[PDB]
RNA sequence: ACCAUAGUAGGCCUAAAAGCAGCCAUCAAUUGAGAAAGCGUUAAAGCUCAACAAAUUCACCAACAUAAUCCCAAAAACUAAU
């Protein structure tokens, strides 16, 4: 395996695409889910 | 002789074998990059044996330690390691620091005391990162801080 | 090849370096396992203080030679070429290898003297003022011992000492 | 100056050169160290 | 303008050597040390070694900081001895058992050679067992007064027979 | 590292370094910092001050030096060797001062 | 004129306390605590020689620690026909 | 980084009492009153009398001929008592003490009369006779230091050996005598008696093998 | 090249013996460094060499003055040699 290619701050442009898809699932779930994503986060953290 | 060996092609290479002392530090190597979860590399300079030894000191008040390693064992076990992109680092001298618990807030402190100690970079938690990184991840607020405002912007 | 450039600008000196192309080696050698330049050319044994296309390639534009780590010449055959380089400079070859000093040039000199195969250094070698006899003869050495290897055709030894 | 046979290091500064076709052991430290080869 | 090693009795800095001729060398008079390092220490009985370090600073003035006794002092007191084995190895000077040593690990643990490393209080007791190999006397694992004393004995029966030895060895040098 | 000790270093006012450690064309100013930056040459003058500038995407290895008579000495230290960035340095010295 | 301060003879109190520990004029003697509280690491030291060359193992940092100070040894004796 | 490589390690080695060397006489006890014929054959050729180590590790290899004296031997004792450790050096000899008379006839003097008086002693010593012979818990590289100085002064001469070099220097001896690409060789020549030369060759130039004359040996002749 | 910090003036010894008259021992901090290989000090201090790291052409050894009437064939490193 690799690691990363350590991005620097004078072109900093690119997120991690982990980010993203977790970005584009968070908001694939109703506002219920939401409830539900909250309160399992309130009572782990 | 009809030809000068030394001309001739070099004979087949003899194996070396490595001896307790070369095995003894692979393993320190990858012992120290696996419990550890911030590995900091910083280029060492050649300073006073009592502001060296003040340096020790100051780094044990928040239990970082620092060691030394030749590049004839580090080199090529980190070009088979995961860690093979912090090879360009590793050219020259080097000096590692290495700290459990991981915190750069006393660290970069103690470095910015000093005007003449780089900071090259290193991985903290299978992250490589530059000195601009460690300054912004110095700035950063902790676990128990940003997963508590987290829940907050959700 | 590199080349340093030193520039004064307003009390300000910048001082860089710049990459020259390099001609590289040619394609296809005689002899591809050899481990020396000399040796994979078939050169071996086969150069004398004659051969300026040889003895240019391992010479500095100001008529040093290069190191043999850069080379990777053997050890042998790297003495027997720098040998060759200070006979061949004795000799009058290589004018262009001279460094440049536009004062020196104008005040002239003595004509020089042509010579070739000059082991020793015009300066440092002494008058024979007592020769000897045949039982014990003073002999004035001409050429190198480390150029006796090189192949012979006519068959008879070169005389070094004569 | 001191004209002997063969050559050697009095101190560790002492540095061999080769001129006029002799060997000169010259040093910067000591001057007594000078030694020529006959 | 430089430092100075010197090992000086708890408040009993004589005008004199070794302090007189060293000290004085650089250019600090001995008055003001009767006062700094008298002053500095009350509470330590006189006649305790005290290694101390002094730096000298250009304008003549110094300073002065006081460390742990020496481990020579620690050990012979410990043992009860008034001086170190003469031939080491062949004779044992003085016998000791580890609370000693792990009893002067702390006490040296504090010294700024020790403490600045901040090493482990195993790395103190070896160096103090590894002084007292060479100082002569032998660390014991356990024993008790009568082992101990059984020692002393011993110990001043050597003692007195080389001591008797020493006059008699002197006297044969100034006869001869 | 130890010429710079005999020339006298209290003739200079300030040195920086910028290089990137992560290019392949920066050991030559590695080299040259660890020198500059060593125990004997820092004792010479106690107000020069010595800076490590480090980025990433800069990609341009210099080294900055101001004298005390006033000349502003800048060498982009890439292709250059070690040697080479120490010689000129040291040469400098002597000129000026 | 300057000697050592009288020590204790009495082996019943040498045994129980250590008397050079206590260096302050204010201080006392540290009573002996139970060897049961003590650390079970300094019984582990060795008390007697030195360990050889052998008793080590090759993998282990020990056994490098010695043939380092070996190494030392053979080389300072081969300096001993030094003329500088 | 390097490698640490083990060191040698001398525990087997006893150091016997009185490691200095022992003190030589200037004159055997019971004087020779005959004088006897000055033999040059016990310089002549190849030396059969201790060739071999027998304690120590170290030595003194001789490789031509000479005479040695009492002056040589204090030079000898001196040198090497000085200049070792009695605690890890311990010095044997290889040689008699001085015993074969020297005769010189008195100074200004008409050849005839006979044999002059007993001047001094000397000590016959052949080529490739081992001279001072030293053993210890030591490596060779520092006695070979101050051996050289004591086989310089020697009237022939000599190299400071040890029991790897010298058997390295015998077995090479032999290689290079069978790898010969020559086809004639002085053994060859003189024992067939070729070209009729036994008429200039020596009787004892078929033992020499062409490696001795005189008193000087060559080792390079083969 | 580069680089030097711990116990610790180790015990003994001596007027003073701080790695460095001698005797004795030769353990031990630190990833790394010998109760010391050399120099130096009245004794200290100080310089240097081994050990860190850096880094990697090769490196045993081989040096020896002069005579008397005026030096003494001239000269030549390759056209083919049992
Ligand atoms: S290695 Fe063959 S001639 Fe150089
Ligand atoms: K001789
Ligand atoms: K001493
Ligand atoms: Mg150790
Ligand atoms: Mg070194
Ligand atoms: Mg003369
Ligand atoms: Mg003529
Ligand atoms: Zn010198």
């Amino acid at each position: 395996e690799a690691l990363a290619g350590a991005p620097l701050d004078n072109a900093p442009k690119e997120y991690p695409p982990k980010i993203q898809q977790l970005v584009q699932d968070i908001a694939s779930l109703t506002l219920l889910e939401i409830s539900d994503l909250n309160e399992l986060l309130k009572k782990t953290l | 002789p009809t030809i000068n060996p030394r001309c001739l092609p070099p004979p087949p290479t003899p194996p070396q074998e490595e001896t307790g002392l070369v095995r003894l530090l692979r393993r320190e190597i990858a012992a120290v990059f696996r419990d550890n979860r911030m590995i900091a590399v910083c280029q060492h300079v050649a300073l006073s044996a009592e502001d060296k030894l003040l340096l020790r000191h100051q780094l044990r008040k928040h239990k970082i330690l620092m060691k030394i390693f030749p590049n004839q064992v580090l080199k090529p076990f980190l070009e088979e390691s995961k860690y093979q992109n912090l090879l360009p680092l590793f050219v020259g001298h080097n000096l590692l620091l290495v700290s459990e618990e991981p915190k750069v807030k006393e660290m970069v402190r103690i470095l910015k005391g000093i005007p003449f100690l780089p900071l090259l970079g290193g991985c903290i938690d299978d992250t490589i990162l530059s000195r601009q990184g460690f300054i912004n991840y110095s700035k950063l607020p902790s676990l128990a801080l940003v997963q508590g405002e987290l829940v907050g912007g959700l | 090849f590199r080349e340093v450039v030193e520039i004064l600008d307003g009390k300000t000196t910048i001082i860089e370096g710049r990459i020259t192309e390099t001609p590289q080696e040619s394609p296809n050698p005689p002899n591809p396992t050899g481990q020396c330049p000399i040796c994979r050319w078939n050169l071996k044994h086969k150069y004398n203080y004659e051969d300026v296309l040889l003895l240019s390639q391992f010479i500095r534009p100001h008529g040093g030679m290069l190191p043999r780590r850069i080379t990777g010449l053997c050890q042998e055959e790297h003495l027997k070429i720098e040998e060759c380089v200070k006979m061949a400079h004795r000799a009058g070859l290589l004018p262009n290898h001279r460094p440049k000093l536009p004062e020196g040039f104008v005040p002239k000199s003595k004509p020089r003297l042509n010579r070739y195969l000059t082991r020793w250094s015009p300066r440092s070698v002494k008058p024979i003022y007592n020769k000897g006899h045949r039982w014990n003869k003073v002999r004035m050495p001409v050429g190198s011992p480390l150029l006796k290897d090189n192949v012979s055709y006519s068959g008879r030894p070169l005389l070094l000492y004569h | 100056f001191k004209t002997k046979g063969v050559l050697k290091k009095r101190c560790r500064d002492c540095y061999l050169v080769k001129r006029r076709g002799r060997w000169f052991i010259y040093c910067k430290t000591n001057p007594k160290h000078k030694q020529r080869q006959m | 303008s430089g430092m100075i090693r010197a090992i000086v009795r708890a408040g009993q800095a004589r005008p004199g050597p070794p302090l007189g001729p060293i000290l004085g060398q650089r250019g600090v008079s001995i008055n003001q040390f009767c006062k700094e390092f008298n002053e500095k220490t009350k509470d330590i009985k006189e006649g305790i070694p005290l290694p101390t370090k002094i730096f000298v600073k250009p304008d003549r003035t110094f300073e002065i900081k006081i460390g742990q006794p020496t481990v020579s002092y620690f050990l012979k007191a410990a043992a009860g001895i008034e001086k170190g084995a003469r031939h080491t190895g062949k004779e044992v000077a003085g016998l000791v058992t580890l609370k000693h040593v792990y009893e002067i690990a702390r006490v040296k643990a504090q010294d700024d050679a020790f403490a600045l490393q901040d090493v482990p209080l195993s790395s103190v007791v070896r160096s103090i067992i590894g002084s007292a190999r060479s100082l002569g006397i032998r660390v014991v694992k356990d024993l008790s007064s009568e082992e101990l004393a059984a020692f002393q004995k011993e110990r001043a029966l050597f003692l007195a027979a080389q001591r008797e030895a020493d006059l008699a060895a002197q006297a044969e040098a100034a006869k001869k | 590292a130890a010429a710079l000790a005999r020339l006298g270093l209290r003739a200079v006012k300030q040195v920086r370094v910028q290089f990137c450690p992560f290019e392949k064309n920066v050991e030559s100013t590695r080299t040259f910092l660890q020198a500059v930056s060593s125990e004997k040459v820092r004792c010479t003058n106690l107000n020069c001050s010595v800076i490590a500038d480090v980025r990433h995407d800069g990609s341009e290895p210099c080294v900055d030096v101001l004298f005390g008579d006033g000349h502003r000495l800048i060498m982009r230290g890439a292709h250059l060797t070690a040697q080479e960035m120490l010689t000129a340095f040291a040469s400098h010295i002597q000129a000026r001062g | 004129a300057l000697k050592d301060p009288e020590v204790c003879t009495d082996p019943f109190r040498l045994t129980t306390h250590a008397m050079g520990v206590n260096i302050y004029k204010e201080g006392q003697d540290v009573v002996l605590k139970p060897d049961s509280e003590y650390p079970e690491w300094l019984f582990e030291m060795n008390v007697g020689p030195p360990k050889k060359l052998e008793e080590l193992d090759p993998e282990t940092r020990e056994y490098w620690r010695l043939l380092r100070k070996h190494n030392i040894w053979r080389h300072n004796r081969l300096s001993k026909n030094r003329k500088f | 980084f390097k490698t640490l490589l083990p060191v040698p390690t001398f525990e087997d080695v006893a150091i016997p009492e009185k490691p200095k060397l022992r003190f030589v006489e200037r004159v055997p006890l019971v004087p020779k009153v005959r004088r006897e014929r000055k033999n040059l054959s016990d310089i002549r050729g190849p030396s059969t009398e201790a060739t071999e180590f027998t304690e120590g590790r170290f030595a003194i290899l001789a490789l031509g001929g000479g005479y040695l004296h009492w002056g040589h031997f204090e030079m000898m004792r001196l040198t090497i008592n000085r200049s070792m450790d009695p605690k890890n050096m311990f010095a044997l000899w290889r040689v008699p003490a001085p015993f074969k008379p020297i005769t010189r006839k008195g100074m200004g003097q008409r050849m005839g009369g006979g044999k002059g008086a007993i001047d001094h002693y000397v000590t016959p010593v052949k080529a490739g006779r081992l001279i001072v012979e030293m053993g210890g818990r030591c490596e060779f590289k520092e006695v070979q230091g101050f051996l050289d100085l004591v086989a310089h002064k020697l009237p022939f001469p000599a190299k400071a050996v040890s029991r790897e070099t010298l058997e390295k220097m015998r077995k090479d001896q032999e290689e290079r005598e069978r790898n010969n690409q020559n086809p004639w060789t002085f053994e060859r020549i003189a024992t067939a008696n070729m070209l009729g030369i036994r008429k200039v060759l020596s009787p004892y130039d078929l033992t020499h093998k062409g490696r001795y004359w005189g008193k000087f040996y060559t080792p390079e002749r083969v």
